[PDB]
RNA sequence: AAACUCCAGUUGACACAAAAUAGACUACGAAAGUGGCUUUAACAUAUCUGAACACACAAUAGCUAAGACCCAAACUGGGAUUAGAUACCCCACUAUGCUUAGCCCUAAACCUCAACAGUUAAAUCAACAAAACUGCUCGCCAGAACACUACGAGCCACAGCUUAAAACUCAAAG
């Protein structure tokens, strides 16, 4: 099932002929790796 | 294995940034390295001054690289970062996703520890 | 030495691995793996050239095989490292240790002491 | 709104001016409290010197400028200096635990100067070199 | 030296209420250990000297941790004798 | 002390005798002492509470069979 | 416990140290 | 024999071991504002688990997620970021009173 | 005893009632008490798991006029 | 007091040095020892005990050679104190503390409490300390001092380490 599902994201991986491609999407898009936690153990992530 | 490339490029125009990052890409492949993913973070403040290649930087562009590559391959990839004056700040790490977090029960308690001297009448 | 284009252990028996796109085999390959990867097929390429039963690991063959290639393994480590004191004295306990079995499987079973010392190419020596 | 005891940030604007400035023009009284001295030193925010004084230059020697009279006095002195370039508001940075670190600021006080933060940058290292040997004193 | 200034350990003073302020910029760097530590870092303190401190310091906050919670465990005996005479 | 009352009226109504206060020593090792030479002691003791108020044992259950006095205790 | 102990072996060595250095 | 005997049985009323706020959540060195939670807005100390309220193995997390993002670019080292100065509270210290 | 665990899971759906207890009267019944009876006599009736059976009961003493207030 | 006064303070640039907080955690390693970040390699033994005829390690100090040098600092110098002060206090500076390649192989190297297995009852148990015991095995000790000594032998050790006595003396030592 592992070898199954890399299979499919193999596809996804960046590649000399879509590289320019990929760099100019990422720097259209942005990650966010930012959340803050309550005293009830309960994410919350920010609105922006 | 599988490594992550938290890469801080300097503040440059977006035509300079993407001759960078595809400088920075092309020398992972060409040392065995299959690339995987390319996260942007965003261009944000310095948490402090930052001095590399005789310039004080204050901003910085934030990138994350995603890919798989040989052990050999980390030394050969931190001296590339190193000369390239673009980048302010570059270092890998294993990445955190291929490390499974065994689950958790919960707290234990401790009792006092007991039994520590002996019940004679001092 | 195993080459690097040799697939894992784990993945090795899977079916349908054989028709597979080539950066997927490249991914579950020795290449992409770390050194403890590479001493799991050396062990079981010993398992069957020499032992009669490979699936048992806990005879006293197996054993000698598994700690023949931890020896190995921290012999390459000290041909780097020459100043790690603490690898120098694994070493030097897991060749004692394998002494000791193989003294006991010389004294048991001298059809397969025969065996081990020609497969792993050892040359027990009586102490002084 | 309400009063925090966070000063303000210079990339967010702020609704807190004094005599018609923002927290960053206000002008910064450098004071390095130490074990036998008390140093004072009033600055602009383009770090222009303005006033300087110390125990020493006040007149007192050895044993006696490590006391808050001295440390007063000195205050008193730098406030005075300053005063007559058109100094009004300050922000006290303190160096040091000396016996002149509350001393000082009062000095300061007492010369026609207000405070309107107290900032503590004492030098302590994260590990750094070493220092001297214990005393058997 | 890298970081950005007048960010740490700064405390704004209120309607001029200088003293009131020194106290709480003291208190945060007491409850933080700043104080102590610079105190410390005064002179060198060998290692063998810093483990005889820390054992000692750790276990007087075990006995006056545990005194504290008897206390508080027996205030409710304080109030007045209910069977004054017996 | 809750039950002091309680105990030394019983024992005033069934004629016989009660100690609930303060125990001083040599109440029954050194009686002769305390009272009389031609003193008599109790021929057998009753335990209502076998602790005092620091819970630990009454000093008169040791030295009740110092005596040789049976002991009834709860 | 006391160094009386010590103390004799301290001043043992301390003199066939000193005694060594003269010869 | 008799029926009312009690029997061998674990304890149905014990209640569940209590968990940390943190307890199944993953903990990265690129997400400062969880990280500068644990941290005093004044100093940029990290806070013990006596304050944090965290366990062993989670407190153990933040420390080394915290000392790697200081060093990488990401954190502050002497005080805390202002912009997350307004995020809730979860350590147990009061300091103006 | 077996109808601790009825207990337990009582008190954690409902928890006590308004209903205090009656300590000196020693043939007192609790609101719980009561629960449990319920509970076992349709045990007796041929019910095997525990979801249905607890399900059921509830429902018996609010037709009998028993106020539960789930803790939700 | 001496010293400094091409000093001091603010700001900026700026390490082959040392590694706040976390740590109220108690983990790793045979011990020594190990608490800044990243990566690579990597932490013996499917019964136990077992080498003072051997092998490999071993804090600090120190030796040899080549380097680095903020700070600290034996030695030394100066100031002061003192009856004197070859010390305690102040200042300055060196070997040394660091790196590299080798040597030296010592400690209150002590948690002064051996390894494996097992027990909590009986006499629990001189005292103190960190409760009292069983089985098995190795190592070690037999009054104090002479003695971490002499001689002999071995060692890259040459003012060294290891092993280690005797004569005379005491009726105590502990
Ligand atoms: S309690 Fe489960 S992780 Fe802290
Ligand atoms: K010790
Ligand atoms: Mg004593
Ligand atoms: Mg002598
Ligand atoms: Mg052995
Ligand atoms: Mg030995
Ligand atoms: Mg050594
Ligand atoms: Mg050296
Ligand atoms: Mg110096
Ligand atoms: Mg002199
Ligand atoms: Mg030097
Ligand atoms: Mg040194
Ligand atoms: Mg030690
Ligand atoms: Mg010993
Ligand atoms: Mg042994
Ligand atoms: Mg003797
Ligand atoms: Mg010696
Ligand atoms: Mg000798
Ligand atoms: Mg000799």
């Amino acid at each position: 099932r592992e070898v199954l599902q890399l299979q499919e994201e193999v596809k996804n991986f960046i590649t000399r002929e879509n590289l320019e491609a990929r760099v100019e999407a990422a720097l259209d898009s942005r990650k966010n790796y930012n959340w803050a936690i309550t005293r009830e153990g309960l994410v919350v992530r920010p609105q922006r | 294995p599988r490594y992550e490339l938290a890469l801080i490029l300097k503040a440059m125009q977006r035509p300079e940034t993407a001759a960078t990052l595809k400088r920075t890409i092309e020398a992972l492949m060409d040392r065995g390295a299959i690339v995987r993913d390319l996260e942007n973070l965003g261009e944000r403040a310095l948490p402090y001054r930052i001095s590399a290649h005789s310039q004080q930087h204050n901003r910085g562009g934030y990138f994350l690289v995603d890919f798989y590559a040989p052990t050999a391959a980390v030394e050969s990839m931190v001296e590339h970062l190193s000369r390239d004056i673009d980048v302010i700040r570059g270092n890998i790490v294993k990445h955190p996703l291929t490390q499974e977090l065994k689950e958790c029960e919960g707290i234990v308690p401790v009792p006092l520890a007991e039994k520590l001297y002996s019940t004679k009448k001092r | 030495d195993p080459p690097p284009s040799t697939l894992l252990k784990d993945y090795q028996n899977v079916p349908g691995i054989e028709k597979v796109d080539d950066v997927v085999k490249r991914l579950l390959s020795l290449e992409m793996a770390n050194k403890k990867e590479m001493l799991k097929i050396k062990q079981e390429q010993f398992m069957k050239k020499i032992v009669a039963n490979p699936e048992d690991t806990r005879s006293l063959e197996a054993r000698i095989i598994a700690l023949s290639v931890k020896i190995r393994s921290y012999e390459e480590h000290l041909e780097k490292h020459r100043k790690d004191k603490a690898h120098k004295r694994y070493l030097l306990m897991s060749i004692d240790q394998r002494k000791k079995m193989l003294k006991n499987l010389r004294n048991t079973n001298y059809d397969v002491f025969e065996k081990i010392c020609w497969g792993l190419g050892i040359e027990y020596t009586f102490p002084p | 709104t309400k009063f925090s005891i966070y000063p303000p940030i210079p990339g967010e604007e702020s609704s807190l001016r004094w005599a018609g400035k923002k927290f960053e023009e206000i002008p910064i009284a450098h004071i390095k409290a130490s074990h036998n001295n008390t140093q004072i030193q009033v600055v602009s925010a383009s770090n222009e010197p303005l006033a300087f004084a110390s125990c020493g230059t006040e007149g007192f020697r050895n044993a006696k400028k490590g006391t808050g009279i001295a440390a007063q006095t000195a205050g008193i002195a730098a406030a005075a200096r300053a005063k007559q370039k058109g100094v009004i508001h300050i922000r006290v940075v303190v160096k040091g635990l000396g016996p002149g670190r509350l001393s000082a600021m009062h000095g300061l006080i007492m010369g026609g100067l207000e405070v309107i933060s107290i900032t503590d940058n004492t030098p302590i290292p994260h590990x750094g070199c070493r220092p001297r040997k214990a005393r058997k004193l | 030296a890298k970081h950005l200034k007048f960010i740490a350990r700064t405390v704004m003073v209120q309607e001029g209420n200088v003293e009131s302020a020194y106290r709480t910029l003291n208190r945060i760097l007491t409850m933080d250990g700043l104080i102590e530590d610079i105190k410390h870092r005064r002179y060198y303190e060998k290692p063998c000297r810093r483990r005889q401190r820390e054992s000692y310091e750790r276990c007087r906050r075990i006995y006056n941790m545990e005194m504290a919670r008897k206390i508080n465990f027996l205030m409710r005996k304080n109030r007045a004798d209910p069977w004054q005479g017996c | 002390r809750q039950f002091s009352y309680l105990i030394e009226n019983m024992a005033r109504d069934c004629g016989e005798y009660a100690h609930t206060r303060y125990f001083r020593g040599g109440m029954l090792t050194n009686a002769r002492l305390l009272f009389g030479p031609t003193v008599r002691l109790p021929d057998l003791i009753i335990f209502l509470h076998t602790l005092n108020n620091i819970f630990e044992p009454h000093v008169a259950v040791r030295d009740a069979a110092k005596m040789n006095i049976p002991t009834v205790g709860i | 416990k006391n160094v009386l102990k010590i103390r004799r072996r301290k001043m043992n060595h301390h003199k066939y140290r000193k005694l060594v250095k003269k010869t | 024999s008799n029926e009312d005997l009690p029997i061998s049985m674990e304890n149905p009323y014990k209640e569940p071991l209590k968990k940390c706020i943190l307890c199944g959540k993953h903990v990265d060195y690129k997400n400062v504002q969880l990280l500068s939670q644990f941290v005093s807005p004044f100093t940029g100390c990290i806070y013990g688990r006596h304050i944090t309220g965290l366990c062993g193995k989670k407190q153990k997390e933040i420390t080394k997620a915290i000392k790697r993002a200081q060093i990488m670019g990401f954190m502050p080292v002497t005080y805390k970021d202002p912009a997350y100065l307004k995020d809730p509270k979860v350590c147990n210290i009061r300091y103006r009173e | 005893y077996h109808e601790d665990r009825i207990r337990a899971k009582f008190y954690s759906v409902y928890g006590s009632g308004q209903r205090a207890f009656d300590l000196f009267n020693p043939n007192f019944k609790s609101t719980c008490q009561r629960f449990v009876e319920k509970y076992t006599e349709l045990q007796k009736l041929g019910e095997t798991d525990e979801e249905k059976l607890f399900v059921e009961t509830g429902k018996a003493l609010l037709a009998e006029g028993v106020i539960l207030r789930r803790v939700g």
